[PDB]
């Protein structure tokens, strides 16, 4: 169990090792959040129906009268172009806000116990998880155990001996072919039916 | 589990078939590209909704064609191999109660131009740049995903939820179950037939509901209502004059100049601007909401399909024994089995 | 010039990754104009 | 361009009143003579 | 008729396909509109029927590629629209692409999502790899080109039940898999 | 707008310059709401 653990964890440093692949889902959020930040910076070359982008331009040229005329388009164009911006930040800080308590949950239920939960700490059943930290977000290296071979048995749901039926207590009745056993749900191990 | 995929032709929208006002709408920089990333943004994640509640099981296990399931009666909630999608008679009810305007069924022109041009809303939608898209997943894919786990579920238990299946008689399993609730295996057994004859009237009680009354799956058709409500809203729009002349930019251009329509259309640019601004922000956070829903969904479908829940009334009201998935339009069903 | 370079220029990048990608959408052009108004021979009595 | 329904209005007045003859003016002429609506669709043609 | 036109009727300036439609406007009428308040039909001034108006043949156009790293071979979608109309989309008029090398044609497909271009249909289904829609997806593989294909969802398999028999696992892996979330 | 009293511009000027300035509060008003609503949209859904 220990050699197929330091296995595992060792597959998890030698594909990590490799590629970026998987870190996708942080390299995303710093990927929008940083295009989200060049759209508001590139705004400032539209003219937005003023004579110039550049607020300069328009005052080293007009007068206050005609210059008002031409200083609020900028405004207007700006003030749409911050609002439509806070308006995807507030949106995507959703977004994150779920993910965090989402994280704080696997942590929690992952983390701090052993959760009865399926596929929520991963597909398998749920030993327990080591967390890791990564920039602006948490990493879960979940340990399961996967029943992996298996073979074929008859079975009964009970069994006769004096009239009376029998029932495990805990597990299950099996047949070789040959004689019959008791054992536990999740791994092959017979006992005699006592 | 999902809304309907759009998007817009910013430009068709705001300065349909005009060069002068694409010259005009230039002048904002990526106001229209933002738009148009968003709605991406939405559609692209309305395949990984799909996916996520649903392609759970990268086997795709078929049942027996004998049922011995020990008086356990699925037949409503597998596959009919009659029917020409592989759907189930549940689902068949449910694909029947929910109405829908187009969800990408081939729009072909041989229809949508001349007649079918005028008394349909969703080719003057089409006309106005307001593109509906196909799912990553037809509906056949979806009962077959949802096929796949419940015919894994029947016949293999939770076990398939952990790796491979291991294949388990339904009457035992069900033993199981109740062993989880604490109702020992035994009182399973002893009452098979009458659990059975339940189960079976349980499911003709689900049946006789959902086909008789017009109302019930509304907590789906509300989402393909706002959506539909939303875009027609958003054609509504274009025939407003926002303080200008017309409604109609080609009725603008050929009566006016080169500088009187530049007053005039800047205010359309304007107008229509703030209705895709309104509209998209509108999707944003509908889309937030059945993110949620969906979220929710795939969580449900781990929980009570893949599993036993110990959560109370997570898996329904009751004890949870174990839970049906079902596709329907935009949604999943589940049929949740449970001990009272 | 092709599908490609307009995704570049679309994308403002010069190397383009694996996925599938919005761009312009295309419309037919008109072929030539049509014209039609009904058919009056008099003119209008500007003189008067 | 074609039209539904035209007339002309035909009158005269001093060239200093020539500006009150747009739509939503004020002074006499455009007080207690001659009104134009606020949507007047139409052109307005003087000389001396 | 069927061709796309600038017409003009009365100074009602468009863009179209012009059709003779099955519309009984009473004898006053001269115009139709659509929900959107556009019009959608009218009568003809000199010659008394009825025409139905079309904005002519059009739609989103989208791009399917590998990787710049790996190839400049990229595959076209036609999002909503019939293959032979693409034929129709020839450059004798002037389309907003003005890119038409792909109008050549001999690989062309048509999907649910509308009419795919440099891209071969292979009955063999793969893992979705670029998602087209309706499940169709596409990929660059093996003399590499891009190939088209409905998606296969995962193996088929019947399980090995019956009224009396149960699977036992043996043994098993202790098996660890990373998750991150943001 | 010269005044943020919707009746100092209705006394001041006239209708075509009620075009220019209650046409303001028009717009910058309609954004004021368009920006509490769509704050009580997000925020709604934090308490969802
Ligand atoms: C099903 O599992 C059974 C338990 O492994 C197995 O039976 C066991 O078989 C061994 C021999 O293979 C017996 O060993 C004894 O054999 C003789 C008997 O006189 C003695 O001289 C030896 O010293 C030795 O003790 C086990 O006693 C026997 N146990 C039982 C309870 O049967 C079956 O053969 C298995 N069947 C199949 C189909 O694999
Ligand atoms: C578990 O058993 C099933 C079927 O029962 C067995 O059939 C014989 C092969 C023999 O072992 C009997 O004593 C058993 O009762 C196996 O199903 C077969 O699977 C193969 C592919 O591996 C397929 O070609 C056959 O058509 C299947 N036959 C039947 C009757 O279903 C199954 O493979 C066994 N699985 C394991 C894990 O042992
Ligand atoms: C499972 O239940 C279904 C009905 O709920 C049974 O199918 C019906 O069989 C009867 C008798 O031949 C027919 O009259 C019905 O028309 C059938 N209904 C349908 C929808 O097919 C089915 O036989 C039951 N299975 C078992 C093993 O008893
Ligand atoms: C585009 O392809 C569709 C088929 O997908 C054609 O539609 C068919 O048209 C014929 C004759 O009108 C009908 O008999 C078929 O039933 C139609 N089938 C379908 C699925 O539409 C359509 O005519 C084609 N259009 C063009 C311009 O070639
Ligand atoms: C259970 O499976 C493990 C492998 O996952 C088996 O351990 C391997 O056994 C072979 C010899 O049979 C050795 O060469 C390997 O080095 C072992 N692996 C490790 C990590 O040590 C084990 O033998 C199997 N046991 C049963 C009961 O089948
Ligand atoms: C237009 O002229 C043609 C002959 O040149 C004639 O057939 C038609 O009647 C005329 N239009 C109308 C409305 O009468
Ligand atoms: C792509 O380029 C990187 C180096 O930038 C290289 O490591 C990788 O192997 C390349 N992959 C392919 C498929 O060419
Ligand atoms: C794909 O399979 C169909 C039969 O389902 C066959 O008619 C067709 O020729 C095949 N296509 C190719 C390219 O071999
Ligand atoms: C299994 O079901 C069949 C009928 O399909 C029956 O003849 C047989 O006796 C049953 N066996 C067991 C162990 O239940």
């Amino acid at each position: 169990i220990a050699n197929q653990f330091n296995s595992a964890i060792g597959k998890i440093q030698d594909s990590l090792s490799s590629t970026a692949s998987a870190l996708g889902k942080l390299q995303d959020v710093v990927n929008q959040n940083a295009q989200a930040l060049n759209t508001l910076v590139k705004q400032l070359s539209s003219n937005f129906g003023a004579i110039s982008s550049v607020l300069n331009d328009i005052l080293s040229r007009l007068d206050k009268v005609e210059a008002e005329v031409q200083i609020d388009r900028l405004i207007t164009g700006r003030l749409q172009s911050l609002q439509t911006y806070v308006t995807q930040q507030l949106i995507r800080a959703a977004e994150i806000r779920a993910s965090a308590n989402l994280a704080a949950t696997k942590m929690s239920e992952c983390v701090l116990g052993q959760s009865k939960r399926v596929d929520f700490c991963g597909k398998g059943y749920h030993l327990m998880s080591f967390p890791q930290s990564a920039p602006h977000g948490v990493v879960f290296l979940h340990v399961t155990y996967v029943p992996a071979q298996e073979k074929n048995f008859t079975t009964a749901p009970a069994i006769c001996h004096d009239g009376k039926a029998h029932f495990p207590r805990e597990g299950v009745f099996v047949s070789n072919g040959t004689d019959w056993f008791v054992t536990q749900r999740n791994f092959y191990e017979p006992q005699i039916i006592t | 589990v999902s809304m309907t995929k759009t998007s817009v032709d910013c430009t068709m929208y705001i300065c349909g078939d005009s060069t002068e006002c694409s010259n005009l709408l230039l002048q904002y920089g990526s106001f229209c590209t933002q738009l148009n990333r968003a709605l991406t943004g939405i559609a692209v994640e309305q395949d990984k909704n799909t996916q996520e509640v649903f392609a759970q099981v990268k086997q795709i296990y078929k049942t027996p064609p004998i049922k011995d399931f020990g008086g356990f009666n699925f037949s409503q909630i597998l596959p009919d191999p009659s029917k020409p999608s592989k759907r189930s008679f549940i689902e068949d009810l449910l694909f029947n109660k929910v109405t829908l305007a187009d969800a990408g069924f081939i729009k072909q022109y041989g229809d949508c131009l001349g007649d079918i041009a005028a008394r349909d809303l969703i080719c003057a939608q089409k006309f106005n740049g307001l593109t509906v898209l196909p799912p990553l997943l037809t509906d056949e894919m979806i009962a077959q995903y949802t096929s796949a786990l419940l015919a894994g579920t029947i016949t293999s238990g939770w076990t398939f939820g952990a790796g491979a299946a291991l294949q388990i008689p339904f009457a035992m399993q069900m033993a199981y179950r109740f062993n989880g609730i604490g109702v020992t295996q035994n009182v399973l057994y002893e009452n098979q037939k009458l659990i059975a004859n339940q189960f079976n009237s349980a499911i003709g009680k689900i049946q006789d509901s959902l086909s008789s009354t017009a109302s019930a799956l509304g907590k789906l058709q509300d989402v393909v209502n706002q959506n539909a409500q939303a875009l027609n809203t958003l054609v509504k729009q274009l025939s407003s004059n926002f303080g200008a002349i017309s409604s109609v930019l080609n009725d603008i251009l050929s009566r006016l100049d080169k500088v009187e329509a530049e007053v005039q259309i800047d205010r359309l640019i304007t107008g229509r601007l703030q209705s895709l601004q309104t509209y998209v922000t509108q999707q944003l956070i509908r889309a937030a909401e059945i993110r949620a829903s969906a979220n929710l969904a795939a969580t449900k479908m781990s929980e009570c399909v893949l599993g036993q829940s110990k959560r109370v009334d997570f898996c329904g009201k009751g004890y949870h024994l174990m839970s049906f998935p079902q596709s329907a339009p935009h949604g999943v069903v589940f049929l949740h089995v449970t001990y009272v | 010039l092709d599908p490609l370079s307009e995704t570049k220029c679309t994308l403002k990048s010069f190397t383009v990754e694996k996925g599938i990608y919005q761009t312009s959408n295309f419309r037919v052009q008109p072929t030539e104009s049509i014209v039609r108004f009904p058919n009056i021979t008099n003119l209008c009595p500007f003189g008067e | 361009l074609c039209f539904t329904n035209v007339y002309a209005d035909s009158f005269v007045i001093r060239g200093d009143e020539v500006r009150q003859i747009a739509p939503g003016q004020t002074g006499k002429i455009a007080d207690y003579n001659y009104k134009l609506p606020d949507d007047f669709t139409g052109c307005v043609i003087a000389w001396n | 008729k069927n061709k796309c036109v600038n017409f003009n009727f009365n100074g009602l300036t468009g863009t179209g396909v012009l059709t003779e439609s099955n519309k009984k406007f009473l004898p006053f009428q001269q115009f139709g509109r659509d929900i959107a308040d556009t019009t959608d039909a009218v009568r003809d001034p000199q010659t008394l029927e009825i025409l139905d108006i079309t904005p002519c043949s059009f739609g989103g156009v989208s791009v399917i590629t590998p990787g710049t790293n790996t190839s400049n071979q990229v595959a076209v979608l036609y999002q909503g629209v019939n293959c032979t109309e693409v034929p129709v989309a020839i450059h004798a008029d002037q389309l907003t692409p003005t890119w038409r090398v792909y109008s050549t044609g001999s690989n062309v497909f048509q999907t649910r999502a509308g009419c795919l271009i440099g891209a071969e249909h292979v009955n063999n289904s793969y893992e979705c790899d670029i998602p087209i829609g309706a499940g169709i997806c596409a990929s660059y593989q093996t003399s590499q080109s891009i190939i088209a294909y409905t998606m296969s969802l995962g193996a088929e398999n019947s399980v090995a039940y019956s009224n009396n028999s149960i699977a036992i696992p043996t043994n098993f892996t202790i098996s660890v898999t990373t998750e991150i979330l943001p």
